């Protein structure tokens, strides 16, 4: 058979695929099938479930939101106007899965089961250190491209649901992306604990669409290079040429997005926004706080001077740098902010003067709807904490995302030192075994 | 005789198609009509107190324990 | 061994029986459970 | 000299050193004494620690009043969250040791050259011309270090609620993330606890298995262990007479003749097993938690027919309620 | 002569090996699994604990179980003819009999199942280590399951059979008996979490340094079942671990032996600690720490801080967990911090 | 006393631990 | 042991007399008492404000009083403060105010009647666990 027991183990079966570009090539097509009729079919799923008049976390979608956010049948606030949007995008997907779909299997079953001689331009050579910085250089340009197709729908076609709206949340068109490279790349030289964040850190769509600016050239500029190149010395010296090498070094870099993204989708609040997604997990511990603060303030008592248990501050204390910030454990939340929360904060953070007086009603009901609506809930879907009460089904979508993509990230890690760990003894040649003959550390001096 | 050869002979299956859902519908009709619960004195949605009462049937002295027990389902428990 | 017989009501049967016919007795009931409404 | 820079890459990556100081033991060895330096002195003499930021100092130390069971390294402030915290962040030691600065150089430290410790468990395999992988193996065991340590402190936004570095700190950790997250009834726990129930027992199993059908060639009154010789050809017990044992005890299809194919499942289960209980911290770490059936089962009327997870709850309450006495100023415990 | 006739027939090799010893594994056994799978989906536990416990009441999997007897019945052995079920099988259920059921029958299982092991290792003409090594489990099902609730009230408070009913009796012994504290309870860990680890690295140890003995990549094919040379080169392992580690193994016949130890020692302590919980005899408190706590209120160890754990857990528990004892702890008696 | 008597312990593990990797019985081949 | 008319029949107004919902209506109402209240509601308590339950007898002292379909209704549509001396229709769910609240705008009087059975047959049937917190849990 063209490939059997004599090439891998049936439950290795895929890796019998290294060395036919042809199918290997079915595979990958086929495979990126399956992406594209899940999130179209997924979207569908999302909508035929999707209430209108009722919030989208609360409805255990995790696509809308994301379409929502590049302005998208959505208006003032996260107010959803029209589904159509959504209905498209997801039929327009769910349909070319059929069309990649189609190619998969055709690549896989019909078609050459190896490229280099149906075409050498496709065929390719694992160790071809030029075909190989070649296609790479192919795609480091379809994905700068991309790159750009976002800051084209904010600039261009639309706008972004930028919750920072000036008259509060709402789809803005971004005209004047951050392109001084001073601030864009300094969030790369930020430090990634509390306070400064690193990437996460990103509070306003300017640098996100400017940035996007920077990595869509950057990014093409790549792949003009690589087309035009071949590896240098070192950088040969250095690294290892074979399929399984390259693949690994693409596993530990998704593994390391992967956990990038968790942390994003828990605690940034722009490309996230709390009203398509939950509050973040910061965000609705402040919230009590403000909810508390501004409660008992109505029965008379005033929070600048209130004196709890500890003789900390029930309501308002000090952080370590001095600025002041809501009380209690949510001491360590105090580098939260938010549309809701910001008009309180003063050149010395929460201003006694504005909490006392310039509260609005819809920041009142903003704390109490985040307030109720923590990221906190069980497997099977009670929202609440551990000892609560069945009644409310409900599990931030922010927890869900965060999770998964722990999870995922991490096996990649593992799948990265895995397929590392067999790339270096299968080059250097020993990943089936040490030569009964020739051992190895038999001809090494004893340590004892 | 080999399970794989028995799995796959057209006289087991002849067998146990008939057999198989025989077991199960049984079972299930034991559930369904009620006799499961008769078998081992477990309460039926509605018998767990008596209308008003919200105190629990606990057995208190193990030898007039069943006597107890008895006088429970009497409260119309 | 032997002109390849095997008789039907074997030994093993029984091992693999006693397991065999009540854990489908349940699986019946437990499955009916399901529609006990409240 | 063949070129020093040439000749020191020869020493530190040469298979003849005792302990093998690899490329990753160049961050190993200095990051690993420092984190033990730090704590014996911590543990023997670090002052008390407001863990909770909330000026109530908890001593951990033994000359402050702890025994090796009590004593513990006391996390760093609540009042200082996920920030970064290093000796020159203080106006003096004092204040660092007061907010637990001690913690986080630990933890920090440990955590990487623990890493690297993989890192090197790769690496010398590879200059000894072996397959890779046993770095998986420990992959796990750091993965839950790393969940303990570093995961759920981010996740929960502050080093203040990782694991305590102390016996009974680590029962505090234990009993308070059961309150907070009901974890015994999470998926990712149990499987964690087969790994680890099915790691003992299978151990235990191969252990006999092998220990009981060695071939005889000692003396009556000889240690049974004489008969083998280091660097030997053949083997020291009869595989086949272990599988013959253990197939009847079960059943033959039931039990292992392929040494390899036994070994990769000893080695397997296990690891698997506690790379999913490190996911289990690492996930209840956003509040995706165990399996919550308070008040499920209900009768005709409408009454509350309680079930042993409801007894469970009970319990958690009481942790619930009682953990971080003077913390709280709000009703629900979001932090 | 018949005995022999007898002998031969069960001591004849069959798929399932029955021998002398299955004539009381077997019936045992079988009854136990039995009773639990029954009592799962059939039998309730209100007429004892006031709790549903049965997939025909509306539990799943992980809150399913047989729970123990009434704290009446004491440490009677409830037997279906006995004066408290009377012959009658339906009272014998509502009255927790499927309990001392599991428990003695299972019981006398394990008994059966080692001798087994014993005759068949006699048959096969091996060591009998397999058999030294599960006297651990015996150990904690006896000691926890039999000896413990007999130290105590009675049968109620030994673990009910299921999952979640188990949860409870580690919630319980912390609350309790602050058995995380105990010597013993850890020995008991450092063995089986040890145990889990020679265990996992073993198994990697021998799989990465194995001999090439095929041409293909899948080595497991590449093995032989019969004997001959060592499969994987015990000589590189001692020299890894040797300087990875510093300390590495170079005696396949104690690295075995060591594997049989190290989890079974750790069970047998365990098991001990138990045995002490049962006069409650525990290892709770420090009398240092707690004089020391008296006269100065501002000494804060991990340890007082745990042990407020156990009164909350104790005082909102003990009502609803201990039923016979019609508990009630008004609002403001009961134990709590600010807000929470 | 106590504290003295916990590090005592602990420092005698730490020479056990020396003496162990470097001064154990070289292991031999064959 | 079972939800029986009786369990049902709660008063419809001030003056003493009462209706009696129907099985469909209540299993209705805890739906849709799920869909607009829970999230703040759980059980009979108020996370926003633990001072003021769902308990029929707060509801009693309350001013006007709410202990009926007449009065819950009316606060649904038209929310006010203990005393009554404050309307709250900014801060709290109501139909004068879905705009803001949109969980809100499908509800129709059918639906407002039912949740509010639901407040008045809850406590009927769980007791002292309806209006306390976690201590009943
Ligand atoms: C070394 C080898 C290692 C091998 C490792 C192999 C690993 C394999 C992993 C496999 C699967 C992982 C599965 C994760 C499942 C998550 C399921 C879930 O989230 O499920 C959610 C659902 C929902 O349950 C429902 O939850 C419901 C309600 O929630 C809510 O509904 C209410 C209204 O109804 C209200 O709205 C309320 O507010 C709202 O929250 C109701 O309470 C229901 O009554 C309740 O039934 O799950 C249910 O029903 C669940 C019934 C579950 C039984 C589950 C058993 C799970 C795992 C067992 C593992 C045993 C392992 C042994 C291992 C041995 C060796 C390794
Ligand atoms: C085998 C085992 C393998 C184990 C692997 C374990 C972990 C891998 C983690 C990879 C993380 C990548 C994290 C990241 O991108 O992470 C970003 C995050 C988030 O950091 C937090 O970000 C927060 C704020 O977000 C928000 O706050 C802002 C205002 O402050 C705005 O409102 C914004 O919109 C809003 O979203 C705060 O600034 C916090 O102070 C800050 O600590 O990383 C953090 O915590 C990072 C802590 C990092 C330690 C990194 C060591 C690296 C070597
Ligand atoms: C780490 C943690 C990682 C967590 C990852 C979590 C989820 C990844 C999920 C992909 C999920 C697809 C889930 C699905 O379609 O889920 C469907 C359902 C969902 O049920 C629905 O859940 C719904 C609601 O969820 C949500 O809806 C709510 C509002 O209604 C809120 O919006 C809430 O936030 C939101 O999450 C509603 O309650 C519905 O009424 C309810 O019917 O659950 C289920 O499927 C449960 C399925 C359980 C399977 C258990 C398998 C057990 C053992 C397998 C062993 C295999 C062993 C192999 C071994 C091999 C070798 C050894
Ligand atoms: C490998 C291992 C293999 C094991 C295989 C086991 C196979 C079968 C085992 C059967 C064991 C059943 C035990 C019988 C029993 O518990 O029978 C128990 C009865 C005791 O009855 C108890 O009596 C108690 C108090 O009675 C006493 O005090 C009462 C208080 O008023 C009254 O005054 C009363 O008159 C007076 O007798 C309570 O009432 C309890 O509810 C009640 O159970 O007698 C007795 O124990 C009988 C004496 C037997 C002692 C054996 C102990 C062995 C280890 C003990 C470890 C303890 C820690
Ligand atoms: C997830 C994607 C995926 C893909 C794309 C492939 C692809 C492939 N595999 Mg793997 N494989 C996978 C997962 C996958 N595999 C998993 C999880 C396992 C372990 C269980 C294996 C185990 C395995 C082994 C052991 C072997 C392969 C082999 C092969 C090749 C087989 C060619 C053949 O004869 O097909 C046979 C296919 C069929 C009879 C029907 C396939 C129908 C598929 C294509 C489509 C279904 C969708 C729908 C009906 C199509 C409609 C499309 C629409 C547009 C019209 C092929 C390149 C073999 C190889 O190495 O070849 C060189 C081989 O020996 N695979
Ligand atoms: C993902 C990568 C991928 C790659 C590298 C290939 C490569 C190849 N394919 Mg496949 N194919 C794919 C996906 C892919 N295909 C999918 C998803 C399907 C399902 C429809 C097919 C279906 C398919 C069929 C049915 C056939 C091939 C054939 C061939 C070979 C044709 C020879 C050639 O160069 O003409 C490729 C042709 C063109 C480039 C002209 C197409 C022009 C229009 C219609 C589309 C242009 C597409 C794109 C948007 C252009 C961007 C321009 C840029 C400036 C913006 C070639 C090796 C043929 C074959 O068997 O060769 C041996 C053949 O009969 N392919
Ligand atoms: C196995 C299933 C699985 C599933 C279902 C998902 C699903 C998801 N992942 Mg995920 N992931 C997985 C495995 C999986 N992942 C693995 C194994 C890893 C490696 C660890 C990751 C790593 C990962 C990261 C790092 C991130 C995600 C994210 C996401 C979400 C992305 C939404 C999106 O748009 O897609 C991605 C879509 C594309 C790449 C297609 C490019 C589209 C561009 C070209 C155009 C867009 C249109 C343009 C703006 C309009 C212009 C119009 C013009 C006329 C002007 C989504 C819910 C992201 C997220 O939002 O998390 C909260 C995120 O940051 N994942
Ligand atoms: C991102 C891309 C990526 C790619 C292209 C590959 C590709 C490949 N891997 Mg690899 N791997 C990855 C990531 C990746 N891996 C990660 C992140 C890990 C860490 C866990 C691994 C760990 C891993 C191992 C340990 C091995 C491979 C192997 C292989 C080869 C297998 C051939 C085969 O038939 O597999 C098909 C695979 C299976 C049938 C696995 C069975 C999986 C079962 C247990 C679960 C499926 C779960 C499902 C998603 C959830 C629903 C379950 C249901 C019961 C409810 C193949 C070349 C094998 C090899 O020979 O490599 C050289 C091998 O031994 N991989
Ligand atoms: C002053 C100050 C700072 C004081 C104190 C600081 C402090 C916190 C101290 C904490 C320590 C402390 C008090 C701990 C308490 C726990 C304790 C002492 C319990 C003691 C009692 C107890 C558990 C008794 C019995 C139970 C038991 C058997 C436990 C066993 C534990 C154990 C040794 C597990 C093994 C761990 C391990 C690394 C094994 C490695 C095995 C070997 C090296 C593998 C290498 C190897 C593998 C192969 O596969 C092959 C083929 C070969 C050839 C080979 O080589
Ligand atoms: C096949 C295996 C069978 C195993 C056990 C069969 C046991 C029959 O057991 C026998 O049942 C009768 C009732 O019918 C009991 O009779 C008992 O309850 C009745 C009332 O119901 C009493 O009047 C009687 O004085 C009392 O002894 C016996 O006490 C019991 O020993
Ligand atoms: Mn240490 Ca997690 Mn209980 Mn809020 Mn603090
Ligand atoms: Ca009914
Ligand atoms: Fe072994």
């Amino acid at each position: 058979r063209d490939q059997e027991s004599s090439g891998f183990a049936w439950w290795a079966g895929n890796a019998r695929l290294i060395n036919l570009s042809g199918k290997l090539l079915g595979a990958h097509v086929a495979h990126a099938g399956l992406i594209v009729f899940w999130a179209g079919a997924m979207t569908l799923f999302e909508l035929a479930h999707f209430i209108p008049e009722k919030p989208m976390y609360e409805q255990g979608l995790i696509l809308i939101p994301h379409i929502a956010t590049l302005g998208w049948g959505v208006g003032p606030g996260g107010e959803v106007v029209d589904t159509f949007p959504f209905f498209v995008v997801g039929v327009v997907h769910l349909i070319s899965s059929a069309v990649l779909g189609f190619g998969g299997v055709y690549h896989a079953i019909r078609g050459p089961e190896t490229l280099e001689e149906y075409s050498s331009f496709f065929g390719y050579d694992w160790k071809d250190k030029n075909k190989m910085t070649t296609i790479l250089g192919f795609h480091l340009i379809v994905l700068g491209i991309g790159a750009l197709l976002l800051v084209a729908k904010a600039m261009f076609f639309g706008g972004l649901y930028d919750t920072w709206a000036p008259g509060g949340g709402d789809v803005r068109v971004i005209t004047n992306p951050t392109l001084d490279p001073r601030v864009i790349f300094g969030y790369l030289l930020k430090s990634p604990f509390g306070g400064e964040g690193w990437i996460v850190s990103v509070n306003n769509l300017e640098d996100v669409v400017g940035g996007h600016i920077w990595i869509g050239l950057i990014c093409i500029a790549g792949g003009i290079w690589h087309i035009l190149t071949t590896p240098f010395g070192w950088a040969r010296r250095a690294f290892i040429w074979s399929g399984e090498a390259y693949l690994s070094y693409s596993l530990g870099a998704l593994s390391m997005m992967g956990f990038i993204a968790t942390c994003f989708v828990w605690f940034n609040n722009t490309v996230y926004p709390s009203e398509f997604y939950g509050p973040t997990g910061p965000e609705a511990s402040q919230a009590q706080a403000m909810t508390f603060l501004i409660r008992d303030q109505k029965l008379g008592a005033n929070v600048g001077s209130a004196q709890g248990p500890t003789g900390l501050g029930k309501y308002l204390m000090r952080s370590p740098t001095g600025e002041i910030i809501f009380g209690g454990e949510t001491m360590r939340f105090w580098d939260f902010r938010g549309p809701w929360l910001e008009p309180l904060r003063g050149p010395n953070g929460l201003d006694l003067n504005k909490i006392k007086n310039d509260i609005q009603p819809w920041q009142e009901r903003r704390a109490a709807e985040y307030m109720t609506h923590a990221p906190l809930g069980s497997l099977n879907s009670v929202g609440g904490v551990a000892t609560e009460i069945n009644s409310v089904n409900f599990v931030s979508p922010r927890s869900w995302l965060a999770t998964s993509h722990f999870v995922l990230a991490f096996f990649f890690l593992v799948g990265h030192l895995w397929h590392a760990g067999r790339a270096r003894a299968a080059a250097a040649g020993f990943e089936k075994g040490i030569d009964r003959e020739s051992e190895p550390v038999l001809s090494m001096p004893s340590l004892d | 005789r080999p399970f794989s050869d028995i799995i796959t002979s057209v006289r087991y299956w002849v067998i146990h198609s008939i057999t198989i859902p025989a077991l199960f519908i049984a079972g299930w009709l034991f559930v369904s009509t009620g006799l499961a619960y008769d078998v081992f004195g477990t309460p039926r949605p509605d018998s767990y107190y008596a209308q008003e009462q919200r105190s629990i049937p606990l057995v208190t002295d193990r030898f007039e324990a069943k006597q107890q027990v008895e006088t429970f389902l009497e409260q119309l428990k | 061994q032997e002109p390849v017989s095997y008789p039907i009501f074997t030994v093993r049967w029984v091992a693999v029986h006693t397991l065999a016919v009540p854990t489908i007795f349940f699986l019946g009931a437990i499955a009916a459970m399901q529609f006990i409404q409240r | 000299s063949a070129n020093l820079w040439e000749r020191f890459c020869n020493w530190v990556t040469s298979t003849d050193n005792r302990l093998y100081v690899g490329w990753f033991g160049v961050i190993m060895i200095p990051t690993l004494l420092a984190a033990t330096i730090c704590f014996v002195i911590a543990f023997i003499a670090a002052p008390p620690v407001d863990i909770d930021g909330i000026r109530e100092p908890v001593s951990g130390s033994l000359l402050y009043g702890n025994n090796i069971i009590t004593g513990a390294v006391v996390p760093s402030s609540n009042a200082i969250g996920l920030h970064f915290y290093p000796i020159w962040e203080a106006a003096s030691l004092d204040e660092w040791l007061y907010n637990g600065g001690p913690y986080q150089l630990i933890i920090f430290h440990f955590l990487l050259g623990a890493s690297c410790y993989m890192g090197r468990q790769w690496e010398l395999s590879y200059r000894l011309g072996m397959r890779p992988w046993i770095c998986v193996a420990y992959s796990a065991p750091l993965a839950s270090a790393f969940a303990v340590f570093l995961i759920y402190p981010i996740g929960q936004g502050s080093f203040s609620d990782g694991m305590p570095l102390g016996i009974s700190g680590t029962f505090n950790f234990m009993i308070v993330f059961q309150a907070e997250h009901n974890i015994l009834m999470h998926p990712f726990h149990q499987l964690g606890v087969a790994g680890v129930f099915g790691g003992a027992l299978f151990c235990a199993m191969h252990g006999s298995l092998v220990t009981s059908s060695l071939i005889r060639e000692t003396t009556e009154t000889e240690s049974a262990n004489y008969g083998y010789k280091f660097g030997q050809e053949e083997e020291t017990y009869n595989i086949v007479a272990a599988h013959g044992y253990f197939g009847r005890l079960i059943f033959q299809y039931a039990s292992f003749n392929n040494s390899r194919s036994l070994h990769f499942f000893l080695a397997a289960w296990p690891v698997v097993g506690v790379w999913f209980t490190a996911l289990g911290i690492s996930t209840m770490a956003f509040n995706l938690n165990g399996f919550n059936f308070n008040h499920s089962v209900i009768d005709a009327k409408g009454n509350v027919i309680n079930t042993w997870a409801d007894i469970i709850n009970r319990a958690n309450l009481g942790m619930e309620v009682m953990h971080e006495r003077n913390a709280h100023n709000f009703p629900l415990d979001l932090a | 002569g018949w005995f022999d006739i007898l002998d031969d027939w069960l001591k004849r090799d069959r798929f399932v090996f029955v021998g002398w010893s299955g004539i009381l594994l077997f019936p045992c056994a079988y009854l136990a699994l039995g009773g639990w799978l029954t009592g799962t989906t059939f039998v309730t536990s209100w007429y004892t604990h006031g709790l549903a416990s049965s997939y025909l009441e509306g539990c799943n999997f992980l809150t399913v179980a047989v729970s123990t007897p009434a704290n009446s019945m004491g440490h009677s052995l409830l037997l279906l003819w006995g004066p408290e079920a009377q012959g009658d099988f339906t009272r014998w259920c509502q009255l927790g009999g499927l309990w001392t059921f599991i428990a003695l029958h299972g019981a006398f299982g394990l008994i059966g199942f080692m001798l087994r092991q014993f005759e068949i290792a006699r048959l096969v003409g091996v060591r009998p280590y397999n058999a030294i090594a599960f006297s651990a489990p015996i150990a904690v099902f006896v000691s926890v399951f039999l000896i413990y609730p007999l130290g105590q009230s009675s049968w109620f408070f030994a673990p009910s059979f299921g999952v979640a009913a188990i949860f409870r009796f580690l919630l319980f012994f912390q609350g309790f008996h602050n058995w995380t504290l105990n010597p013993f309870h850890m020995m008991g860990v450092a063995g089986v979490l040890g145990g889990a680890l020679l265990c996992a690295i073993h198994g990697a140890t021998v799989e990465n340094t194995l001999f090439q003995d095929g041409e293909g990549a899948s080595t497991f094919r590449a093995f032989n079942p019969t004997q001959a040379e060592e499969t994987y080169s015990m000589v590189t392992a001692n020299r890894f671990w040797s300087q990875i580690f510093g300390i590495a193994f170079s005696n396949k016949r104690w690295l075995h032996f060591f594997m049989l130890f190290v989890p079974v020692t750790g069970l047998w302590m365990s098991a001990i600690g138990v045995v002490g919980l049962a006069l409650n005899l525990r290892s709770y408190d420090f009398i240092s720490q707690e004089i020391r706590a008296a006269e100065d209120p501002e000494f804060e160890t991990f340890y007082t801080k745990n042990l407020l754990l156990n009164e909350g857990i104790r005082a909102w528990m003990a009502p609803q967990d201990q039923p016979h004892e019609n508990f009630v702890f008004p609002e403001e008696v009961l134990p709590r911090g600010n807000a929470l | 006393m106590e504290t003295i008597t916990y590090v005592f312990i602990f420092a005698c593990i730490i020479a056990l631990f020396f003496f162990a990797i470097f001064f154990r019985e070289p292991p031999r081949i064959t | 042991a079972e939800l029986t008319p009786e369990v049902l029949t709660v008063p419809l107004n001030s003056e003493g007399k009462t209706i009696t919902l129907t099985e469909k209506q209540y299993l209705e109402g805890k739906r849709l008492f799920q869909y607009a209240c829970a999230s703040c509601h759980v059980g009979g308590i108020t996370k926003t404000n633990p001072s003021l339950d769902l308990r029929t007898e707060t509801l009693a002292l309350a001013t006007p009083p709410r202990d009926n379909i007449e009065g819950l209704v009316d606060y649904m549509k038209n929310p006010t403060t203990y005393d009554g001396e404050q309307e709250i229709a900014e801060v709290h769910p109501s139909l004068r105010s879905a705009d803001i609240f949109p969980k809100m705008r499908n509800l129709t009087e059918k639906d407002l009647v039912a949740i509010a059975g639901h407040i008045l047959v809850e406590p009927k049937i769980l007791g002292d666990k309806w209006g306390g917190g976690k201590v009943y849990y």
